[PDB]
């Protein structure tokens, strides 16, 4: 029972929470304070989350609900979280925003039970081949959320 | 500094590797990374963004092949940068994939913001 309209708005969602998320801060709290410093670990050069999100608590509260709880797991591990000084760390890196998800298109692929997944294609604004997403969508609660973290960007 | 032969050659290879935040590997790269990934392969360098990059490269007006050319995509100043490797072309990791794209493509040229090198 999700349709194509209200599906964009929740995958338009997920970009919007992976983005900041990704950046360490939620750029609607205005009140916050981004620790400086850079470390290694794993060999990845890691900077703090800003204050809004400086703890894996704040973290999974920002996301429960856009993301289903496993995609929250799986994110955290997948793009390898950690913790030093009390304070939540990212892996240093940049992001894309190629794909015009504003002016895609949803084609449904799946619907069996509490699981619907929906094929979208998205122009690049670079002119580039446009790109073939899978998002899935489950139902956690009652709220429909996305299986997966990354699937938006 | 580098063997621009080995760069250019050692970036093609990888075409085709798809994108990830902060990706260091071949499962997944973004600007600061391939970038990175690439450079490793030749010199022990450290792991920094693409606004890091940006201010810890050698300033050069004109792009000669292997040097680092950068773009405002997301934000304002740099965001997404590649490396030139001939031509009018530059390689770099983007949403869809490692992707050849040329600095004369519509989206690209009004964001070239301007060339660094190594």
């Amino acid at each position: 029972d999700l349709s194509q309209k209200q599906a964009l708005q929740l995958a338009l969602s997920a970009r919007e929470h992976f983005w900041n998320t990704m950046s360490g801060h939620n750029p609607k709290v205005k009140k916050a304070v981004c620790p400086s410093g850079t470390f290694e670990y794993q060999n990845l050069q890691y900077v703090y989350m800003c204050s809004d999100l400086g703890t894996k608590a704040k973290a999974v509260n920002y996301l429960t609900p856009i993301f289903t709880k496993t995609a929250i797991e799986k994110g955290f591990k997948d793009y390898h979280f950690t913790v030093s000084k009390g304070k939540l760390a990212v892996p240093i890196g940049d992001g894309d925003n190629l794909l015009n998800w504003k002016k895609s298109t949803a084609k449904l692929i799946s619907k069996k039970g509490s699981t619907i997944t929906y094929e979208f294609t998205v122009p690049t604004l670079d002119g580039s081949p446009s790109a073939k997403r899978k998002v899935t969508f489950v139902k956690e609660n009652k709220k429909w959320k996305v299986n997966q973290f990354d699937a938006v960007i | 500094s580098l063997n621009v032969s080995k760069l250019v050659s050692d970036a093609k290879a990888l075409v085709g590797t798809p994108y990830k935040w902060g990706g260091t590997t071949t499962s997944g790269f973004d600007c600061s990374g391939f970038i990175w990934y690439v450079l490793n392969k030749q010199t022990s360098v450290g792991r920094t963004s693409t606004a890091g990059y940006w201010s810890s490269m050698k300033s050069i007006a004109s792009p000669s092949v292997g040097d680092f050319v950068f773009f405002t995509t997301y934000k304002s100043g740099p965001s997404h940068m590649g490396i030139y490797i001939g031509n009018n072309s530059f390689i770099h990791a983007g949403s869809d994939g490692v992707q050849i794209s040329s600095l004369n493509n519509s989206y690209w040229k009004p964001r070239y913001l301007g060339a660094k090198r190594f």
